[PDB]
């Protein structure tokens, strides 16, 4: 039950493969999901342009 | 029968080459580190009549 | 030869799928009872009975005879805890409070 | 035997009683003993000397390997690695060496505690004090440096305990 | 097949986060380690405070 | 290769640390110094730092 | 050095031009004699090491694992000689490439006299193990248990790189021989305590640690035989080779920072060794039992003390041997019953005699009977620890009581009691798995008898 | 010279010579029990001169014969202590297997591996005679493991019988319950007294603490079946009756008591494991009657 | 070591005249061997990738392969050690013509060295 079940099935298991691997996939998720409109691309790329001459000066 | 068996065994003959391949390439490589030779604070001789290295 | 549908799955809400996993598990809806639903990974498994396998009739021809098993009955959970090698709770001639307190 | 030196082995003179037959019944002992004599000793013996004259005719020497001294690891520069090297070298067949002593005075007492029977306790004081010796010496040289040791770690050692030893002398003789 | 699946292989796909799994997770997780814990570092300064003070009598102690 | 490996050399000194040992308690059984010192190097050879505290 | 490694790299042009029949004969003999020839090692000294040139060195920590690792090769291929049968003859060659090249670079990385070296030939033995199990494994969980057996190790190791590139712009030399003659002590301070981390982890991943051994019984379970031998006889001493050889210049820092570790390992033991009382899958339990053995090695090597590195060398050798040993006996019973379950396959003594005394004699050598060179291992690393501290040999006894009860417990599931009625496929054991028992079982009581020569550099 | 150490030395080698011819033609015969028998009856009538060497002078003896390894400060040898106690049990032992062979001969006539059974007998002797006649802790505890890894196999004699395995494994159980505590004596002797040699343990020891002599304790309760751990005693019965007649009744189960009896020199010396050994034993003999005066089966009465 | 301003440098020279002072490589030069086995193959792959008989389909095309490669790879060592040479000489250069930035040490004997004994218990 505790040994074998509760932490060497369930909780080692949760904490250190399955928790990366949710992170990795929900960043993953985030990142690649762009509709593909050059509108939103420029706009982050004017916000990235400001922010480095606000930021890196 | 020679010459009809070789084609078939001649793969047999690999690794003991690459064995004395290997023994002539460590004794190769021990020729390179010879700077202390003789001169061990532990095994400084005096050469003997017909002997030229301590060890090759 | 077992296909995807022969195999354990969640916990079963609804009558219906109640039902289909009792059918899996070969054995009555009535007789069927999951474990709770808790955090544990039971899941869909049938919970037996907790009595042990030396309590099972020894003249009954099992298919199994050492085990005292039959070929396509459900499996208890803890088989391998009770295997007439390993703990067993048959029955006693003395109540296991009485012996508790006499021996303590 | 000759085969090892008695002083580094000592033993007692080995006084043993004389027979004393104090019956005319004839004891099983001696004549079980001159039986096993007969039929085991002697062609034991024989067949001993046919291998000793065998070996006699093919006579052949080795010899001990012997060592010169070399700088310690006191005498070595920071980072002088040759002079290290030779320094760890010979500090290792000292260790080594010392193991073997340990050993040595260990199998004298062990040695004792079988023979002297069962007064052990007194007649084998002399080896137990030797042993408590050799034992203290050893473990304040080794006892603590572990596995990875070195002849830095016993130089380090050994100069942490004569501080410690050089300040209670003073605070001694201050006080 | 059904037991030994149910046994392996079911176990972490019907697992839920539940009060009574983190704390049951949680003890048998990390009370053990943190009770040995205390104890051999209390066991290991009793001994090092004693071979401080000298009062230990280790005589013959030589394989470690 | 056991028969190898049972009759190898002794590189690891094992008797000729046995041999050096009964010479040098020979040796100091007989002089009457006091077995194995305690300090592995000589004292005179340490230049200790002097604390003056 | 060479002479040992130019004969394993001719292994390979001698496999490919190989006949089509004749791929195994040539393999395994060739094989043997590479072993006979590293059998040469052995002969170490007193004194500092056997240092061959600049780039390779042997030591008597080095050569048992050199011997041990140039002997499983034959094994390995007597043991996948049959699963491979229905298999073209450019796959086999394959195979055996593979096995080659993972027995050349294990040679290779036992030796490595430099610490970047060794991490690049440790890091190369991870790709014909990860193609061995995720192209030849039986079941569709293999590709997972690679990924597994992959990152992990990964995660662990690269970390260590960053670590020993520092170490080389301070130190200036990564050198076994100046890094051990120079070492200097470590100041209590955060980044030489995550140093001590990097330097640590890469290898207690790879023993496993407790906390990090899930990838073990997957990568075991789904790899082929000769998988799984080579996992659990010589890949799993890689990290506790790493840990005796790098240990030296994390010294004083041990003291404090080896304290969560040995927590981890000492209950570890005492929760595998548990796990593997309920257990239906045996090859599973094998895998929890190399677990618990490598924890005990784990805590040898944290105390840091002679006998513990003598032990610790003692325990890895006997157990590569008998955990290989363990995985060909249930790879014996699988391949006629194709199950892989304890509990289905019964009574089998009765059937396969001859077998169930291999059985017994690895479960007795698995249990620590003495004078079987396991017990030297374990008493050693346990006389260590309870000198360590006293309170130590409650857990020992505790986990030597469950290895002894989980080893007795698969010996008398599979070969004692009444056979099972409708398994009727068992067939009389062959000679080549009588031979792979004898051979992987008479080098264990061969050794018992000369233990000094599996004792380590601290003899 | 002295024929005391040839004769104590030829009589456990001589019980070996039927286990290496068990790969023989004659282990594939029905002359095998009766070579082992006759084998043993040698065995006791040429161990019976060393003991009246004893008898007529006090004969004792140390043979350290073979080197085994040897780490750092401490010598482990293959080494022979011939006092008393073993010169006087070598010959009971091997009077008593004797008698057993020659009922099993009779016994088990029946039983199609009679030469395997005849062999496991041998086995167990001949790791009962290392126990009895060890010098070091280390060869100890090999004859402590032989005995009871022989016992376990001799328990489960008929494998395919649920109970006798059960038996066995209960047996294995308790013992290593014991062998806990046998280590820990082990350990701490290596510790403090540098050795795990019989005379360096005497002579180290003026006023020996409380944890090896309760290490020992606990091995001799766990492998005598005391009350601690004594269901494994009753439960051996599971075997044929030699197996009962020799192992579990009047050779195997004195080991934990011979081993206190070895080790009398530093029990003497402590006042409370004393008393804990008495208490142990008296409530052991009592609950043990207790329980014998009440059953039926006749060899649960015996054991 | 950005060597690309380093001063009298010609540009697209690959190896200077002051290179020919240095020993050439040996034709027997365990990097040559490399890059000649790396040309065998590349001929292997190619009989390969065409679906020829891997060993035995082209032996002039094997043959130019491995030709070619001992060719780049004796020129490459030759530049390689060439500047290496060249570090190894700015770097002497640079500690003699500064003895302000690297001062001898004091030769110190570890007998008069105090370092701090930590035991293993
Ligand atoms: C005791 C002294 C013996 C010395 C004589 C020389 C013996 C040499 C044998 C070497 C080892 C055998 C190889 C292992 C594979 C088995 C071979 C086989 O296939 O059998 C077929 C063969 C033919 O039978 P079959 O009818 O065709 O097949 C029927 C079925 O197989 C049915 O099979 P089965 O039911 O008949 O089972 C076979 C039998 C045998 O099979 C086995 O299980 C063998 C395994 C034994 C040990 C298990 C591992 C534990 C670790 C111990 C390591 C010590 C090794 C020492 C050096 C070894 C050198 C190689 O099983 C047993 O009886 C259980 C044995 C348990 C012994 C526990 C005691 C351990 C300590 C003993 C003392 C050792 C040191 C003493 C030091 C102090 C005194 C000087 O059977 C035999 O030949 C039996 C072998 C003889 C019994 C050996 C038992 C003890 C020997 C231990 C090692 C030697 C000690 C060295 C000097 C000691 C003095
Ligand atoms: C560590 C350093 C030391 C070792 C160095 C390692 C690298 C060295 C070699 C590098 C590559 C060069 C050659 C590879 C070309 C590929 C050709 C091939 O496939 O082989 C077929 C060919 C035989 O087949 P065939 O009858 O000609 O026609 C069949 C078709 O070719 C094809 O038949 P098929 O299409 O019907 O069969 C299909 C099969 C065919 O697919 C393949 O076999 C592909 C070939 C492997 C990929 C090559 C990758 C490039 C090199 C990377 C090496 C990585 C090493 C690092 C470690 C990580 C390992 C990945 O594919 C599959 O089965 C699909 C699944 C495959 C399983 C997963 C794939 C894993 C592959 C990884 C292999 C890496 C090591 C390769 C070793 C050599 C293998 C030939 O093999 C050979 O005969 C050539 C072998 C070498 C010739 C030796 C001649 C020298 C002996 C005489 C002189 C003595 C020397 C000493 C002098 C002094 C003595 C007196
Ligand atoms: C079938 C039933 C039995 C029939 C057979 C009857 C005969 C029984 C006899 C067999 C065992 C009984 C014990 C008898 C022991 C005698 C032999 C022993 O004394 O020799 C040992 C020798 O054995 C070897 O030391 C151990 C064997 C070598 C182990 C290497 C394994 C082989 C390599 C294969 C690959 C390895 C794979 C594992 C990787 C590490 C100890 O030697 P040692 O006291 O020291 O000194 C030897 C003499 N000197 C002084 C000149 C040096
Ligand atoms: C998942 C399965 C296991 C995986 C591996 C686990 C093993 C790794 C655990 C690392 C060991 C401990 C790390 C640091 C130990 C230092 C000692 C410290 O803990 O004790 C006190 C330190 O006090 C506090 O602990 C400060 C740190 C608090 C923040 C750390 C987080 C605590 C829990 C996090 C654990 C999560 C680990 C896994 C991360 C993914 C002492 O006080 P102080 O004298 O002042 O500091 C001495 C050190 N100095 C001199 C360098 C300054
Ligand atoms: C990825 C594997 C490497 C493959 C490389 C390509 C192989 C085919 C190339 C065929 C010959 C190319 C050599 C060009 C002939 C003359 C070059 C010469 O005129 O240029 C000199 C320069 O020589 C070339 O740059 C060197 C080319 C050598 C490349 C090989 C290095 C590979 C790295 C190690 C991997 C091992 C590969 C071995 C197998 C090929 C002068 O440069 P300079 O005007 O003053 O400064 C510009 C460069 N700066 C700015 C960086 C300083
Ligand atoms: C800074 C960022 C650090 C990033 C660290 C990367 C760790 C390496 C693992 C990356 C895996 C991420 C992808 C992932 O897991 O997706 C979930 C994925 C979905 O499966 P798919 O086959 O892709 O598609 C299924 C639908 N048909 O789930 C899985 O299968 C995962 C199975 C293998 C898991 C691997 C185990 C990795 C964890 C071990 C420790 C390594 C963590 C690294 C950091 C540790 C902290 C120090
Ligand atoms: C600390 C001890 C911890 C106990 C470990 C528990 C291990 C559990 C797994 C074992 C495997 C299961 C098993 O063996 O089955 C139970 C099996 C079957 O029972 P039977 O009565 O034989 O039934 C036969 C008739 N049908 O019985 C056993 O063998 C189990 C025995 C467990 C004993 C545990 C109690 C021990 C307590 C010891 C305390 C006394 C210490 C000594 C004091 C003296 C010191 C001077
Ligand atoms: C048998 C057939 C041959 C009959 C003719 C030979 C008769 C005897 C003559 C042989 C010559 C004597 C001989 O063998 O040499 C001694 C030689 C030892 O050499 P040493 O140098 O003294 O020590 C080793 C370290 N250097 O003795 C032997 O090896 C042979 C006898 C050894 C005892 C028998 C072994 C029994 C136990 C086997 C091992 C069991 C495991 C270990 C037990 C652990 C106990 C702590
Ligand atoms: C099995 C998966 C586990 C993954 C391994 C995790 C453990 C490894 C530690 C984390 C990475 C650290 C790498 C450090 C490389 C060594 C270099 C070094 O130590 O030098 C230090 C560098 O020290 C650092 O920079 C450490 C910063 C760490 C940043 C990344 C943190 C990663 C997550 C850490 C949390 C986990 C801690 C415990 C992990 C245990 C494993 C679970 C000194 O830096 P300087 O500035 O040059 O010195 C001058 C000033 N004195």
């Amino acid at each position: 039950k505790s040994a074998s079940s509760l932490l060497d099935l369930i909780w080692l298991e949760t904490i250190l493969p399955k928790t990366t691997s949710f992170i990795q996939m929900k960043m993953s998720i985030m990142v690649s999901n762009q509709k593909g409109l050059i509108k939103l691309y420029f706009l982050s790329f004017l916000i990235t342009i400001m922010i480095s001459m606000t930021l890196f000066n | 029968n020679v010459l009809q068996i070789v084609r078939d065994h001649w793969v047999h003959i690999l690794v003991p080459v690459g064995f004395v391949f290997g023994c002539y390439l460590d004794r190769r490589s021990d020729e390179k580190l010879t700077a202390f030779r003789n001169k061990s604070l532990l095994f400084k001789r005096e050469l003997r009549p017909n002997e030229e290295v301590t060890w090759k | 030869h077992v296909t995807k549908d022969m195999f354990p799955g969640p916990y079963p809400k609804t009558p219906e799928e109640r039902a289909a996993a009792a059918k899996k598990y070969n054995m009555r809806v009535e007789d069927y009872e999951p474990y709770p639903d808790d955090g544990m990974g039971y899941g869909d498994y049938p919970k037996l009975p907790d009595r042990s396998q030396q309590e099972r009739d020894p003249w009954y021809d099992w298919d199994h005879p050492d085990l005292r098993l039959n070929w396509g009955e459900p499996i208890h959970w803890d088989l391998d805890m009770y295997i007439r090698n390993r703990v067993d709770t048959s029955p006693t001639p003395v109540s296991w409070n009485t012996m508790c307190k006499h021996l303590f | 035997p000759d085969s090892w030196d008695k002083d580094v082995y000592p033993e007692p003179p080995r006084r043993t009683p004389a027979p004393a037959p104090q019956t005319s019944l004839p004891n099983p002992v001696t004549y079980l003993t001159k039986i096993f004599d007969l039929l085991v000793d002697r062609p034991v013996t024989l067949a001993r000397e046919f291998i000793e004259q065998q070996h006699a005719k093919n006579r052949y020497y080795y010899y001990h390997r012997e060592f010169r001294r070399v700088p310690d690891i006191t005498e070595c520069e920071e980072k002088d690695i040759l002079c290290m090297f030779e320094a760890e070298m010979q500090w290792r067949r000292d260790y080594k060496v010392d193991q073997e002593i340990v050993n040595i005075i260990q199998e004298r007492l062990k040695a004792c505690q079988q023979r002297e029977g069962e007064s052990y306790r007194q007649n084998c004081a002399k080896e137990l004090e030797q042993f408590t010796q050799v034992s203290k010496a050893f473990q304040d040289r080794y006892s603590d440096l572990g596995a990875h040791y070195s002849a830095r770690k016993c130089l380090a050692k050994q100069k942490q305990r004569m501080l410690a030893e050089r300040k209670a002398a003073k605070e001694a003789a201050a006080a | 097949i059904r037991w030994t699946y149910a046994r392996s292989a079911n176990i972490y796909p019907n697992f839920r986060p539940t009060p009574k799994t983190s704390l049951l997770g949680a003890l048998f997780g990390i009370g053990p380690l943190f009770f040995w814990y205390y104890v051999f570092k209390t066991d290991r300064d009793k001994k090092e405070k004693l071979i401080q003070e000298g009062k230990l009598d280790q005589t013959f102690n030589i394989s470690y | 290769g056991s028969t190898f490996v049972a009759y190898l050399p002794d590189y690891r000194m094992q008797e000729w640390a046995r041999r050096e040992a009964e010479r040098l308690v020979k040796y100091r059984e007989a002089n009457g110094l006091p077995l194995m010192e305690s300090n592995c190097f000589d004292p005179n050879k340490i230049q200790l730092p002097e604390d003056e505290d | 050095m060479l002479k040992i490694i130019i004969p394993t790299t001719m292994l390979l042009p001698m496999t490919w031009m190989s006949k089509h029949n004749m791929i195994w004969i040539n393999a395994t003999v060739h094989s043997l004699l590479i072993s006979l020839i590293s059998l040469s090692l052995l002969n170490q000294l007193g004194e500092n090491s056997l240092n061959f040139s600049l780039t390779f060195f042997s030591d008597s920590l080095s050569a048992p694992l050199l011997v041990l690792t140039t002997w499983l090769l034959p094994l390995m291929l007597m043991a996948s000689q049959s699963h491979l049968s229905k298999e073209t003859t450019t796959r086999k060659k394959l195979y055996i490439t593979m096995l080659i090249l993972l027995q050349l670079f294990l040679i290779m990385t036992f030796t490595a006299t430099e610490l970047i070296l060794f991490y690049i030939l440790f890091e190369a033995t991870l790709v014909p193990t990860l193609i061995i199990i995720t192209r030849w494994g039986n079941q569709t969980e293999r590709l997972n248990a690679g990924l597994y057996f992959l990152f992990y190790t990964l995660a662990g190791s690269l970390p260590l790189l960053v670590a020993l590139v520092y170490i080389q712009n301070t130190t200036g030399s990564l050198n076994f021989l100046i890094i051990h003659y120079w070492s200097h002590p470590l100041s209590n301070s955060w980044s030489n305590i995550f140093m001590w981390l990097a330097c640590i982890m890469a290898f207690m991943v790879k023993m496993p640690l407790y906390g990090l051994h899930l990838w073990l019984p997957k990568a075991h379970v789904e790899a082929p035989i000769a998988g799984s031998m080579v996992l659990a006889a010589v890949l799993l001493k890689l990290g506790g080779y790493g840990m005796m050889r790098i240990t030296t210049i994390l010294n004083p820092l041990t003291n404090y920072m080896a304290y969560p570790f040995l927590m981890l390992s000492m209950w570890g033991m005492i929760m595998t060794s548990s796990i593997c009382l309920r257990q239906t899958d045996l090859k599973s339990l094998i895998a929890y039992s190399s677990v618990s053995h490598m924890a005990l090695v784990i805590v040898a090597i944290m105390i840091q003390t002679p006998w513990s590195f003598m032990g610790a060398t003692a325990l890895m050798i006997a157990h590569g041997l008998t955990s290989s040993m363990l995985f060909c006996l249930a790879n014996t019973n699988y391949e006629r019953v194709h199950s892989r379950t304890m509990i289905l396959a019964r009574g089998l003594q009765t059937l396969l005699p001859l077998m169930a005394t291999w059985w017994l004699v690895a479960s007795l050598t698995n249990l620590a009977l003495p004078p079987s060179i396991n017990l030297i291992g374990e008493l050693f690393i346990i006389t260590a620890s309870f000198s360590w501290s006293n309170i130590t040999i409650i857990l020992m006894g505790m986990n030597m009581m469950i290895t002894a009860l989980y080893s007795l417990y698969m010996l008398i599931t599979t070969q004692r009691g009444k056979y099972t009625h409708h398994i009727n496929n068992i067939k009389p054991s062959f000679t080549r798995e009588n031979a792979l028992m004898a051979l992987h079982i008479l080098p264990l009581l061969l050794l018992t008898l000369n233990p000094k020569m599996i004792l380590g550099p601290l003899y | 010279m002295n024929p005391f150490a040839s004769l104590t030395l030829t009589t456990l080698t001589i019980l070996t010579i039927p286990i290496m011819m068990s790969n023989s033609n004659i282990y594939k015969t029905n002359l095998y029990p009766n070579y082992v028998k006759t084998t043993v009856s040698y065995a006791f009538t040429l161990s019976l001169v060393p003991l009246l060497m004893f008898m007529h002078t006090g004969q004792e003896m140390i043979i350290s014969n073979w080197h085994w390894m040897t780490l750092q400060t401490v010598e482990l040898s293959l080494s022979f202590k011939m006092d008393y106690f073993s010169v006087m049990f070598i010959p009971v032992a091997l009077f008593v297997t004797w008698s057993i062979m020659e009922f099993s001969m009779w016994y088990m006539h029946s039983d199609p591996f009679i030469n395997r059974f005849f062999k496991y007998l041998l086995l167990f002797l001949i790791t009962m005679m290392i126990l009895v006649t060890a010098n070091n802790l280390f060869q100890l505890f090999i004859g402590w493991e032989g005995v009871g890894i022989m016992s376990f196999l001799l328990i489960g004699w008929w494998h395919g019988r649920t109970d006798a395995n059960t038996a066995a494994l209960q047996a294995i159980l308790y013992n290593r319950i014991g062998d806990i505590g046998f280590v820990l004596s082990m350990a701490w002797f290596l510790t403090h007294s540098n050795a795990w040699d019989l005379q360096q343990i005497f002579m180290l020891n003026n006023e020996c603490p409380n944890m090896p002599l309760i290490g020992l304790l606990l091995a001799a309760a766990g492998k005598s079946a005391q009350f601690g751990l004594h269901p494994w005693l009753p439960s051996a019965m599971e075997g044929p009756t030699p197996v009962s007649a020799l192992l579990h009744s009047s050779t195997m189960v004195v080991a934990g008591v011979f081993l206190l009896i070895r080790f009398y020199p530093l029990m003497e010396t402590n006042k409370l494991v004393q008393t804990m050994t008495l208490c142990l034993g008296a409530i052991t003999t009592l609950f043990t009657a207790l329980c014998a005066i009440t059953q039926n089966d006749i060899k649960k009465i015996v054991a | 070591t950005m060597m690309s301003g380093r001063p009298g440098r010609v540009p697209l020279q690959f190896l200077p005249n002051e290179a020919r002072s240095l020993p050439p490589p040996k034709l027997t030069d365990p990097r040559l061997v490399y890059m000649g086995f790396l040309g065998y193959c590349s001929g292997l792959i190619d009989n390969a990738i065409r679906r020829r008989p891997v060993v035995s389909a082209g032996l002039h095309r094997q043959l130019l392969y491995v030709t070619s490669f001992v060719f780049f790879g004796y020129y490459l060592l030759k530049r390689q050690d060439y500047m290496y040479a060249l570090r190894d000489h700015d770097m002497f250069a640079y500690v003699k013509s500064h003895p302000e930035d690297f001062p001898e040490k004091d030769k110190k004997t570890y007998g008069e060295i105090l370092e701090e004994f930590h035991p293993v218990r």
